[PDB]
């Protein structure tokens, strides 16, 4: 599935993203408040 | 048969009773009269004064007996008369019987069952009530029941009395005689350790013990009602948790609450959420929340209708996690 | 083989606790020379008393199946033990009771409508009155007598002459802190009054499955400390104990151990279902007899002190006055969690702190 | 001037002793001989036996007594010579002297402080160096405090012996003599529920409370050769918990893990962790994961060193924090 | 004003318990109504034990100073106590020692070694060998006596011609535990044998800020139960006392208590403890003419049945054993986690299960 700490789950939710269709650039595809902003981006 | 709380445990005792000889009873009152609460009724006349039997009235020396009895053989499964006297047995409990195996390095074991009564919602007089299970789980040496439900008494007592460890039973005052359940008649053990889901959900992981576990299977039933599926989990052994089971639900949901009748700094609810924490942190969509009640004394009987949680605050704080 | 004289001792230890009495069933003097020097109207208020107290346990028991009333431990039977005791105490002494010794704190200066208060269970009915030394009816059998230990050393070390007061059952004399708050107040001299009241029940259990010792006052031998069994049934008696035992105290002789022998009338509690655990039929109905109101109504009687008429009116204004504690009970304001939360510290802590923020939040909505 | 912590204990007694008349300091051998560790030691001589006293040997009598003089206006400092033998006096404690105010609605209250050491790493016999903080950290009514240096010892029992209401203040036997540091004359308090910080750090929160803050700031000194910045907070109160000081930590530096010599299942790291996890899981990046011993009874002597945790266990922890 | 007889009755309760003694400082028989039966070659044996265990304390004392062993609290002059009471002792009897207490579990079948690993702090110390009937030394006072109780109730359940015996020093006394023991034994007419070992000290507290009971032996008063004062220096009049206690206790008349009057010479343990600091120098060479080796040994020589020959072999003797088994402790492999984690239940619970495996790869390094 998929892996994010809490607070950057509820950044993406917030934002209106979907998490689950963002790539993380972390430990094991650990998705980081760095992600969903490049995302928010093109 | 349809069985209440108190009849699968008085069951239960009678089981053990007749299949090991060296099963006995005994603490205040428990004997003749067969319990404040009837969980020993007829056990006397049955098996005799020398298998159930009455103690002066000390909380201490009833532990003493018991190490003491456990030291000949015998298989001990004194009565503390309501957990709020445990206070008096501390000593026996965790600075002696909890430590016996570790103490002698297997030499000496403690196969002994200690029951007793807490919980509130009866207007009990002072020290009745109070929820203490949280300090008996701090000590390596003992596992802690508590059921909810007839059936798991019977099944968990019965493996507690088997078990060749010191075992804390705590049997919850509003839940003796509160309903009826279909329990199977004969002998039949449910591991200690080992918790089990009371209401399959996909939403919300709602863990609880006691009587909170009745409460949270209404709010659950009241969450439904607005297309919410809550997931109860009783973990029907708080030490040791069966993690296996808590994690398992947490990562399915992704959201999860601890619900517990003891105060915020008491119960083993904080145990619980550092767990969670520790291994499905990354599974978390919220924060763990607890239910507890505030870290007061236990209430006097007139308030504990207002102190003490219930199904609406576990609705409240389940919105709240589903909300954040 | 060698053999120690242990019946012998046994035998000899028994002959020092022989039990005291002043007046007989019949209402009788049995002891003159043991005479407390009461007036008549201090004769007259005693009897007063325990008649009120007599009523005060019918009523209890009333309301309590009525559901007006919470927890309540029966007390009718020990007016002689209860009050008579009581009725040897000043107001500087200090009280410390148990569970079923409601009756005591209320004559030492506990409003009736609060001790109804303490059996429901609202915390405005364990707040004392300022000045009136007492504490509330402690639970944890045993308790009480440590504690004793400990006020009555701070009454001695303050220079008061005063005594600190405690009450147990037969039951509770096989607990750790019976021992040890007799054992201290004894190694520290301390002006405490210890009563064991001994009904022979402790609940379901009988006396001789608390001990083998054959009096409850013999233990007093353990901690080195003056013992006496005495006839619980027996105001004169009972008074007469106690007063013997402020005396020692108040002059810095140490503790004294009573033990009163009675007999309750009524079930051990109201805890369901305790009214009814049994109860014996005819072990009850030869200890009409023995009644403390019987004796003492008699001996009141053949002296012109007491009638008939007299009782009645004490009895009506038992009734009169527990319809009003009832009464003032129920206008006492609910309890909220805050009120709960107030109450635990001096300064409260972070917790409670945001604790009571959110309960207010709730009860202001 | 330079002080122990021993003799800051000492100070602080002996300047309430002298400020206030109603303090009173008794216990098991506290008197002539000046107590185990020699904490009272000189104090009887100055002050007299009246304030200054020895008791028969019994726990629970010497709560008892605490709890009558108390009702008669004194302000009582007992010991319980080791912590382990709290379970002889767990009633007076926590059923009895904590609900007190509570009970009596104000009417009469517990000014008592009560001095136990306790800790591991001198090779005490059986139930000596047991920590059992954990067990009054979870009664409401009571106050548990745990100083690491003199500084600290000599502030908090200042404010403990002058709260009305009852504190239990633990000693760690290691601490006792371990060092040296300057610590003022005269009277001086420091707050109770209030943590300080040893070590200003910025990439991870190291969360200790007694022996524990000594090998977490021997930790942090070996983490910056490594390039880890680690701030240790010392708890000093473990009940009340320093919210505040405790999550302002978190937010800034977003890792933290908590340390104790007490098991895994005791101490009070669980509730630390709870409430993190609670108040700032918007600002973790990592789990918060806890320091502690194996959940054993408390080892034999000679086994105190491979199992009691150390500063290389917090090293070990910490950067298993930061590169999660 | 009417005055009750505390003080006849404090006086004629004491009086009934008067100190039993056989044999005199000077090694005089003054009792041989209550000689006990003993053939040479059992006098002897008792001497040689009583010796033996002397060298012990001498030695025990040596080693911790030389940090070869760890927690150590000192016998010397205890020993017809000690000795002498386990000398009337059988195989199957079961005995619950004290902290102080390791004499009487080695003669019992604890093997020294052990003994000393106990006193180290290793685990294996406290693993007793099977059909040895003893528990690790008790640390906390009091605890042996409640749990005493039970054992001698276990005993009398399976209804072995057995006692069970433990023991407390006077301190322990004042402890709850200590009460509730003597008395539950006597409620349930269990056999067993309580000892209480007076020294006149509890650490630094002198036994009159105990208790202010004339004597320790009259505390069985409050339990109902037999109570025996005995010269605790007298090892003829220990093994008396205890021998009919024992046979007492089999025949089925319940427990027994039984107080030594006794001293020893060293601290109160070997950490920090300086007698200098509580008691006199004028107090502690009186005690050393009643030690109880003196009086023994004057006895058997007065019999032909002992001389310094043999005595130097039992010394010789004493300390060959003593280097063995220090040796024999050395060698026991250190203890590792994963040990402790192993004996903590029979089958481990989940979170000892991960710490085992957490342990068990440090180990392997
Ligand atoms: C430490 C503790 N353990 C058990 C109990 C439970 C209990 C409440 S009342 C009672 C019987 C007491 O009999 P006693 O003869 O002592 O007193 P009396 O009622 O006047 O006949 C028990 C065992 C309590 N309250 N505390
Ligand atoms: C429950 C508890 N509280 C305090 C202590 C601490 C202690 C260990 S030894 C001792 C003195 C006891 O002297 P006693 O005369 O009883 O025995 P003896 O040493 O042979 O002279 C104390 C206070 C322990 N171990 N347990
Ligand atoms: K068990
Ligand atoms: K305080
Ligand atoms: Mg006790
Ligand atoms: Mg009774
Ligand atoms: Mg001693």
């Amino acid at each position: 599935r998929v892996i994010a700490m809490p607070s950057v789950r509820k950044y993406a939710r917030e934002k209106g993203v979907d998490i689950r269709l963002v790539q993380g650039t972390g430990k094991n595809g650990r998705v980081l408040k760095e992600d969903i902003d490049a995302f928010l981006a093109g | 048969a349809q069985m209440t709380m108190v009849q699968a445990i008085t069951d239960a005792l009678r089981i053990e009773l007749k299949n090991d000889p060296n099963v006995l009873i005994f603490g205040e009152d428990v004997g003749v009269n067969g319990g404040v609460f009837r969980a020993t009724e007829g056990l006397q006349a049955e098996f005799g004064e020398d298998r159930v039997f009455d103690t002066p009235l000390a909380e201490s020396g009833i532990g003493g007996l018991a190490i003491g009895l456990a030291l000949q053989g015998f298989r001990p499964v004194p009565e503390i008369q309501f957990f709020g006297f445990v206070y008096e047995v501390m000593d026996s409990i965790c600075g002696q019987m909890a430590r016996i195996r570790y103490r002698t390095g297997g030499r000496y074991h403690m196969p002994i069952t200690i029951r007793s009564p807490f919980g509130g919602g009866v207007h009990t007089p002072e020290l009745h009530s109070d929820s203490l299970e949280g300090l008996v789980a701090q000590q390596p040496g003992l596992k802690v029941v508590i059921p909810s439900t007839p059936y798991d008494a019977k099944g968990l007592l019965i493996s507690a009395i088997r078990d060749n460890d010191p075992v804390i039973f705590l049997e919850h005052l509003k839940l003796y005689r509160s309903f009826r359940q279909e329990v199977p008649e004969g002998e039949y053990t449910i591991p200690i350790g080992k918790a089990d889901i009371k209401r399959e959900g996909k939403d919300i992981t709602i863990i609880a013990y006691g009587a909170m576990v009745h409460e949270s299977l209404k709010a659950a039933a009241e969450l439904e009602k607005e297309g919410i599926s809550a997931e109860v989990v009783d973990l029907r052994t708080v030490q040791p948790l069966d993690i296996e089971t808590i994690i398992g639900s947490v990562e399915k949901t992704g959201r999860a609450i601890v619900v517990q009748e003891a105060q915020r700094q008491a119960g083993i609810a904080a145990n619980v959420v550092a767990e969670i924490n520790e291994r499905a942190i990354l599974s978390l969509e919220a924060p763990v929340l607890r239910v507890a009640a505030p870290d007061t004394v236990y209430p006097f009987a007139q308030a504990e209708s207002v102190w003490l949680p219930n199904f609406k605050d576990v609705i409240e704080t389940a919105k709240k996690v589903m909300n954040f | 083989t060698f053999q120690f004289p242990f019946a012998e001792q046994l035998e000899k230890v028994a002959e020092q606790f022989p039990t005291f009495q002043i007046l007989n069933e019949e209402g009788e003097v049995v002891n003159e020379e043991a005479m407390p020097e009461l007036s008549d109207e201090q004769l007259k208020e005693l009897m007063r008393r325990m008649v009120y107290t007599r009523i005060l346990d019918q009523r209890s028991i009333s309301l309590n199946r009525q559901g007006r009333l919470g927890f309540y431990a029966p007390t009718a039977g020990q007016e002689a033990s209860q009050i008579a005791s009581h009725f040897a105490l000043e107001k500087e002494d200090f009280i410390l009771p148990g569970y079923r010794d409601v009756p005591q704190i209320i004559w030492h200066g506990l409003p009736l409508y609060q001790a109804f208060l303490f059996s429901r269970g609202h915390f405005h009915g364990n707040q004392i009155p300022e000045g009136v030394n007492v504490l509330p009816p402690q639970i944890i059998i045993g308790a009480q007598y440590i504690q004793a230990a400990g006020v009555a050393l701070g009454l001695k070390m303050r220079g008061k002459k005063a005594v600190a007061i405690t009450y147990t059952g037969d039951g509770g004399t096989s607990q750790g802190d019976f021992y040890e708050g007799i054992n201290f107040a004894g190694a520290f001299k301390a002006p405490a009054i210890f009563v064991v009241q001994n009904n022979r029940f402790a609940a379901s259990t009988p006396v001789e499955k608390q001990t083998v010792a054959k009096t409850l006052a013999q233990k007093a031998v353990a901690a080195g400390i003056p013992g006496i069994q005495v006839d619980g049934m027996d105001p004169l008696a009972v008074y007469a104990a106690v007063k013997a035992a402020r005396e020692r105290a108040i002059n810095g002789e140490g503790p004294t151990l009573i033990e009163t022998l009675c007999f309750r009338y009524g079930p051990h509690t109201m805890s369901g279902d305790d009214p009814t655990r049994y109860r014996s039929k005819e072990l009850e109905n030869e200890w009409a007899k023995k009644d403390p109101l019987v004796r003492f109504r008699k001996f009141l009687e053949a002296k012109g002190l007491w009638s008939e008429e007299e009782e009645n009116n004490v009895i009506e204004q038992a009734k009169e006055e527990i319809k009003e504690a009832i009464k003032k009970a129920d206008e006492t304001p609910k309890q909220k969690v805050t009120d709960l939360i107030s109450i635990m510290f001096e300064e409260l802590p972070f917790n409670l702190k945001e604790q009571y923020e959110i309960y207010k939040e709730k009860e202001s909505k």
